[PDB]
């Protein structure tokens, strides 16, 4: 179910790990993290401790 | 080694100012309608707040006023000035 | 800390039973009674600030080096030397002499450096390479001898022999 | 420290964080991994959200504002780490409730 | 001429004074002949032709003068006459070769004319942040501010 | 007599807020600015310079004195800052997609996004739509940027635009004024005239004025961006209150504090990386008072542009063999990367 | 549009409060929306609210509109906002052009923000007789010429009226009004009922009902260029040329579009009737001269043909280049020297060159020019077109031609000038604060002389209240005073050129 719950099947890959979580830490902590701290900062991007 | 003062000198000085009388007119009308039109119940400052005690001298030395007169006929439905 | 819980200890060394660090304090022989952990580094991976010289005093410098390196001889010398190179280019008949006396000087620097360390050798051996002249290079030595009031040996009877006889 | 030759102690690395998630304990993962390793505090001033030291704001000029928090050091590494490259991560401080 | 650099290139130095003093004397001389013609103050368009100086004219007044030792040429006078235009003094103007003793163009010949500036200087320049050179870090929030900038406040005593 | 103090709060963290810094606020945080390439002193004592990196008003690095800013021992000092500043700007390369990206959506006459108001009503519609979630961002950014791209004419200005293109790594060009394959306009005329003086005194360019581009530098596009309509900023998705597009090129750097870097065998990466940066500043300092040619100018300025690079990261690939890196560097990107 | 913002917000808290001003700003900053979110977004009670918006709807900052699903919202006036420091120039222009009495109106019409004749034409008169004593007083004939006068010369004009809401959409009416104009009426004045003189007030039936009226400040904005064309054409060759110019203008006034690069020529046959009688040139050299004029290779005006007489048209657009460069060449001189304005004229005439091929017109030798023209890069005027010789692009293999665009540099220049007024402006305020306590003291002591001061009056308080710490003081309130009318003069002594920069830039834009 969890793989499926958005509609669409999003297998567990970087990209649909950047699909599926939305807080900060947890992506730059997996991959691709430069890119995502630069495009963070570039939105402007609060990020709750949840 | 010894970082240079926040004000680096300058060769050039500004221009100075050119009289003129109607000019100097209009200087001085300035002056004058910053501080007159402030008058005007467009201008808004504070509402009154925060008395101390009722003493009877607020009756007495009490501020008049009363709500403004906008064009009722022109803007939006809620405008009433209450 | 600097006491023991009140009194009068002020001094700081360190002791520890079991890889740790704890700070030794001796009114109570005690540890201040606190210690504190040394903070240490590594797990990864003689000064720069080098001047840039004057181009004749490099060239020099290269002289110098080029010429001990002909005895093959431990680095140190080489260092302490240039050390002596420096300590003499700062004196203004040295700059404004000829490139010969500065020659000479390249050679007589090595030969102080050696009788301190008492290392065999001859002026002939040292002479034969810098063009040098006995009149030259023997003014030259004492006028830098008596100028920096340096001491060092004379050369001792057995000491040269040892390489001579080796020679034959 | 590392190891046994410097006198490291132990490593508890990600596939242990993991196990302690398993069982669901949350004062065990918290202990072993901030409270008994490198428990540090530090100060924050909350108009501005950055990082200052000893009670006081340098940004804001101001001492109204400032109060420390309970940080693993490794954090407030990153904290002062990302500054340099020009990512700011300003902090909102609320209630302990 | 890229070796020898003329009359001005002395020493293999900078005649800046010998220069200065050419530009400065060409135009009082120019000036003062565009004012005299514009005293005839007859017709315009007659003044379209007395206003205008000849670079011969202005050439045989100079070596007339003869400030410089060093000789002046017909070329090296009208080139610093040509200065001026972009000086912003100056106007030019050109018409057939028989004008002169050199007629230096190709069966033309041209002229040269002092102007007027067509704005007093601005009321930007008046202001010291019209001269500020921090006018960009000058900031109400910043340590370079209006309550504290000094040319800011010296601006007011003079 | 007392006034009442409240001792402490207890207090929580509620939320990360990341954002850009601009030049100013940059000098608002730091302590001292530092202007100096040497770093210790000539003499026996190996002491730190005053205005030169490693000052200890910045912090400390050993075990026996405080910082001359917080007044205690490295087992307590926090850390503190200093700053230092180019002469020319320089792109981020971190955020250089962003520079590209944004020269890409505006006009550049006129400096505003090509949009039609009912396409502005649209967006500023999703913009209201609660909920509105990164990769919804994500998806508003490919859709305005493909109707935008799609555009030539500019409805404000009354002008139509090229295309951007890249010239080279950490470089940029923009295709306004080449011959046009859809054949040229009469402005080419003018762009001819204006190469009139050139051609006489250097015949040599007329083979290549045919091939001209516009030639926009890291100064002009800073310049650019300063002149952003109010307006128009939220819709590049960025939050105004977070970072505003001035701040996406730089002129100035933090130093970071000592105990980032501490410095002992006796030296750094950080630390010498970034003498590299302020001996190349010191270098270009004394050539604008050089009476150089225009080569030399513009290559030291994309020097301190490579080397900035190279202080955030180390794996850039698109440079010539002649400059390539030295060796192995921890820039920062390099010690938050791998396991 | 940082500056902009900076400067009309510091306007609006002077001129309407520190109230209202958030609302103009956060408005600016968001265009148009509905009370609802406007309120949501300030976290402002709907009363303050309302309170300011009428305000700025009254004086027309913000507009308002029905949108889609009927929703309304309030539109701001990027413009509008900032125009309000020309007032100076119209009140100026106004008693030039005419007595006293165009002045008291004018002031009066910017002051209620707008005014139905009988209203504006009564209270003036009431006013103006405070001016004389005696019983004299002025009536609502002469008032009404001076009105009629600038109605059709169109320096004033009609509001947008509402539409016929009275007798349209029956049953439930709209949010809002959704007044309309016309031309028809836009300066045809009411015949009112209202008759004889002003008449003074005790201080404690309209025929023209909701017939109100507002200033035309593009009108004056047009006399604005007229003048300075005029003047440049009087500095440049005599003040007879000023006259012809003068004519033409005065002519062509309604002969093309306010903004249109060039006007319909006029025959130099109607310039020789139309040119004041106070003038004896003949019609020879009347065309003579505009031939000459004509003739200028600054080319304001050509001549386009000849029919019907020697046709001629002014050139605008040129003109405004004309002394658009030239007050960029100013500011540089001045901020740099002349050997700066020397160079640049040199690029600007040699639209694309090298170092190495201007040192010897320039005349200045090396290792001092070079790197004078490299800092002019760091302001921007300076560009370099760097055309590369191969598909390399190596810096050892292309040409480092120069370039100028006027355009960027009047959109650059607008920051610093915007950002100086600011930092003038907020100068004098932070002054004044600082010195509000001196202020509140000399106030105090001035009222204590007022009172007592010839009815009830003794010599006991005639010496003592300003003997004391004052004395040196009111030196220094007074040298405050000095530095407030140094900064004012430089307010109206900056913004003339950013009149002439706006009209450049706004006529250069095509609006496809
Ligand atoms: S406040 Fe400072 S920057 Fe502004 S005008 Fe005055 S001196 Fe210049
Ligand atoms: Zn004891
Ligand atoms: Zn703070
Ligand atoms: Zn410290
Ligand atoms: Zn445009």
């Amino acid at each position: 179910d969890l793989m499926t719950y958005k509609g669409e099947v999003l297998g567990i890959t970087r990209f649909g790990l950047a699909k599926m979580k939305e807080s900060v830490l947890m992506l730059a902590s997996f991959e691709k993290t430069a890119d995502h701290l630069f495009d963070a900062a570039y939105f402007g991007q609060k990020d709750s401790v949840c | 080694l010894k970082p240079p003062p926040l004000f680096p000198d300058t060769d050039y000085k500004p221009v100075p100012l050119k009289t003129g009388e109607g000019e100097e007119y209009m200087l001085a009308l300035k002056q004058e309608l910053r501080e007159t039109m402030k008058r005007m119940p467009y201008f808004i400052e504070t509402p009154e707040e925060r008395q101390d005690i009722e003493r009877y001298s607020k009756r007495y030395m009490k501020v008049y006023k009363e709500e403004w007169i906008p064009d009722w006929r022109r803007l939006p439905r809620e405008m009433m000035p209450r | 800390r600097g006491r023991c819980p009140d009194c009068g200890s002020t001094e700081l060394v360190e002791d520890s039973h079991y890889s740790q660090s704890q700070l030794v304090c001796s009114d109570c022989g005690c540890v201040v009674t606190e210690g504190v952990l040394t903070t240490t580094f590594s797990d990864e991976g003689s000064t720069g600030e080098n001047e840039q010289v004057s181009r004749s005093q490099q060239r020099g410098l290269r002289r110098v080096r080029d010429l001990c390196r002909v005895l093959q001889l431990p680095p140190t010398f080489e260092d302490t030397a240039v050390a002596y190179y420096q300590q003499a280019y700062r004196h203004s008949g040295i700059r404004a002499a000829r490139l010969q006396k500065k020659e000479v000087l390249v050679g007589c620097c090595v030969l102080i450096t050696c009788r301190q360390h008492n290392w065999p050798l001859t002026m002939g051996a040292i002479c034969t390479l810098l063009y040098a002249d006995l009149d030259v290079f023997s003014s030259t030595y004492m006028q830098i001898v008596k100028l920096l009031g340096l001491d060092v040996p004379s050369l001792c009877l057995a000491e040269l022999v040892k390489t001579y006889c080796s020679s034959f | 420290t590392e190891g046994r030759s410097r006198d490291g102690g132990l490593r508890l690395g990600e596939m242990e964080r993991d196990c302690l998630i398993g069982y669901g304990a949350s004062m065990l993962l918290l202990e072993r991994l901030m409270i008994s390793s490198d428990a540090f505090e530090v100060d924050v001033c909350g108009q501005c959200g950055l990082l200052g030291y000893s009670g006081w704001c340098h940004y804001c000029k101001s001492s109204c504002h400032v109060s420390s928090l309970r940080i693993p050091y490794a954090c407030k590494l990153l904290f002062q780490e990302l500054q340099s490259m020009n990512i700011i991560p300003r902090l909102k401080l609320s209630k302990y409730n | 001429r890229s070796v020898t650099g003329g009359a001005w290139y002395s020493d293999q130095d900078f005649e800046s004074e010998f220069v200065e003093v050419l530009n400065q004397q060409c135009f009082k001389f120019l000036q003062s002949k565009a004012e005299t013609a514009r005293e005839s103050k007859q017709n315009p368009m007659i003044q379209r032709n007395s206003s205008f100086a000849s670079s011969h004219e202005v050439w045989k007044y100079i070596c007339e003068l003869g400030i410089s030792k060093v000789e002046l040429s017909m070329e090296d006078i009208e080139t610093i006459l040509n200065t001026l235009i972009y000086d912003g003094k100056v106007e030019m103007t050109i018409i057939a070769a028989k004008e002169g003793t050199v007629g230096s163009v190709d069966g033309h010949m041209k002229l040269y004319r002092a102007v007027n500036p067509i704005i007093p200087p601005t009321g930007l320049v008046r202001a010291p942040c019209g001269l500020c050179p921090v006018f960009d870090d000058c900031h109400e929030g910043g340590e370079i501010s209006p309550s504290n900038c000094i040319y800011m406040t010296e601006w007011l005593e003079f | 007599k007392e006034q009442f103090r409240e001792t402490d709060v207890a207090k929580k963290i509620s939320h990360i807020c990341f954002g850009m810094k601009s030049p100013e606020e940059m000098r608002q945080q730091a302590h001292i600015q530092v202007v100096s390439k040497n770093l210790y002193s000539q003499d026996n004592q190996h002491a730190p310079l005053l205005y030169g990196v490693l000052d200890h008003r910045m912090g400390t690095s050993e075990k026996d004195r405080p910082c001359e800013t917080c007044g205690k021992n490295l087992a307590d000092c926090l850390g503190h800052y200093g700053y230092i500043d180019l002469e020319l700007p320089c792109f981020h390369v971190g955020y250089f997609r962003a520079v590209i990206g944004i020269l890409q959506m505006i006009c550049k006459t006129c400096c505003h996004i090509m949009l039609s108001q009912e396409e502005k009503k649209q967006f500023l519609d999703y913009l209201k739509r609660p909920g509105l979630t990164y990769l919804q961002k994500r998806g508003l950014k490919k859709k305005i940027s493909d109707k935008c791209r799609k555009k030539n004419i500019c409805h404000h200005c009354g002008a139509f635009n090229g295309t951007v293109k890249k010239c080279g790594l950490l470089k940029i060009i923009h295709e306004k004024y080449k011959t046009n394959k859809k054949v040229v306009d009469p402005i080419v005329s003018n762009f001819l005239q204006s190469f009139e003086t050139a051609i006489e005194h250097n015949k040599e360019v007329e083979p290549l004025l045919g091939r001209a581009q516009e030639n926009l530098n890291p100064l002009v596009v800073l310049n650019l961006f300063k002149r952003i309509p109010a307006e128009d900023v939220p819709l590049l998705l960025m939050n105004p209150e977070a970072g505003k597009p001035s701040d996406l090129i730089l002129t100035r750097l933090l130093v970071p504090p000592l105990c980032i870097r501490p410095s002992v065998v006796n030296e750094d990466d950080l630390t010498m990386k970034l003498t590299e940066i302020i001996f190349l500043n010191d270098v270009i300092k004394k050539h604008r008072i050089s009476g150089a040619k225009t080569q030399m100018i513009m290559e030291d300025w994309d020097f301190l542009q490579l080397q900035c690079a190279l202080y955030i990261n180390s794996e850039l690939s698109g440079i010539p063999l002649n400059m390539a890196p030295k060796k192995w560097t921890r820039g920062f990107v390099q010690r938050l990367k791998g396991k | 549009t940082q500056a902009e913002i900076k400067l009309c917000s510091l306007l609006l808290q002077e001129h309407f409060g520190e109230i209202v001003e958030k609302i103009g700003v956060h408005l600016i900053r968001t265009g148009s929306q509905p009370l609802r979110v406007i309120a949501h977004d300030t976290g402002t009670s709907l009363d303050q609210v309302k309170k300011a918006l009428c305000v700025l709807v009254q004086h027309n900052l913000v507009s308002y509109q029905v949108h889609k699903r009927g929703v309304v919202e309030y539109e701001a006036q990027c413009s509008r906002v900032l125009r309000m420091l020309r007032y100076p120039r119209y009140i100026y222009t106004t008693k030039t052009l005419y007595s006293d009495t165009g002045e008291l109106i004018v002031e009066e019409l910017l002051l209620n923000g707008k005014l139905t004749m009988s209203a504006v034409v009564k209270k003036v008169a009431d006013r103006l007789t405070e001016t004389m004593e005696d019983g004299k007083t002025m009536d609502y004939a002469e008032v009404s010429n001076t009105f009629v006068r600038l109605a059709d010369t169109h320096f004033v004009q009609r509001c947008p009226s509402v539409p016929t809401t009275e007798n349209s959409d029956p049953g439930p009416p709209p949010p809002a009004p959704t007044l309309v104009i016309n031309e028809k009426d836009m300066y045809l004045v009411p015949k009112l009922s209202l008759i004889g003189k002003g008449k003074r007030r005790r201080s404690s039936p309209i025929p023209d009902d909701g017939i109100y009226w507002q200033a035309n400040l593009d009108r004056f904005h047009q006399h604005f260029r007229d003048q300075a064309i005029v003047s440049a054409v009087a500095n440049r060759m005599d003040q007879t040329s000023s006259e012809i110019v003068r004519t033409m203008l005065r002519m062509s006034e309604i002969t093309t579009s306010s903004s249109a690069p060039f006007t319909q020529p006029l025959s130099s046959n109607e310039i020789f009737r139309s040119l004041p009688v106070g003038y004896n040139i003949s019609k020879q050299v009347l065309d003579q001269y505009l031939t000459l004029l004509a003739d200028d290779p600054l080319e304001f005006v050509g001549k386009s043909g000849d029919s019907g007489g020697g046709m001629y048209v002014i050139n605008l657009h040129k003109a405004l280049a004309s002394l658009a460069t030239a007050t960029l060449e100013s500011v540089v001189q001045e901020r740099f020297g002349s050997r700066c304005a020397r160079i640049f004229r040199l690029v600007l005439q040699k639209k694309h060159i090298e170092q190495k091929q201007v040192e010897d017109f320039a005349m200045i030798p090396a290792k001092e020019a070079k790197d004078m023209l490299y800092k002019m890069l760091s302001e921007n005027f300076m560009s370099l077109q760097e055309i590369p010789k191969t598909p390399d692009h190596a810096p050892s293999r292309t040409f480092y031609l120069y370039t100028v665009n006027i355009l960027s540099a009047a959109r650059m220049l607008l920051h610093r000038c915007y950002k100086s007024i600011a930092n003038l402006i907020e100068r004098r305020q932070f002054e004044t604060k600082e010195n509000k306590r001196l202020l509140e003291k000399s106030q105090r002591v001035e009222a204590i002389i007022a009172s007592m001061q010839a009815t009830g009056a003794e010599e006991a308080q005639l010496q003592e209240i300003e003997e004391m710490i004052t004395a040196p003081e009111r030196q220094q309130l007074e040298t405050l005073k000095r530095n407030v009318n140094k900064l004012d003069a430089s307010e109206i002594q900056v913004d003339e050129t950013i009149f002439l920069l706006e009209s450049y830039i706004e006529c250069t834009m095509k609006r496809q």
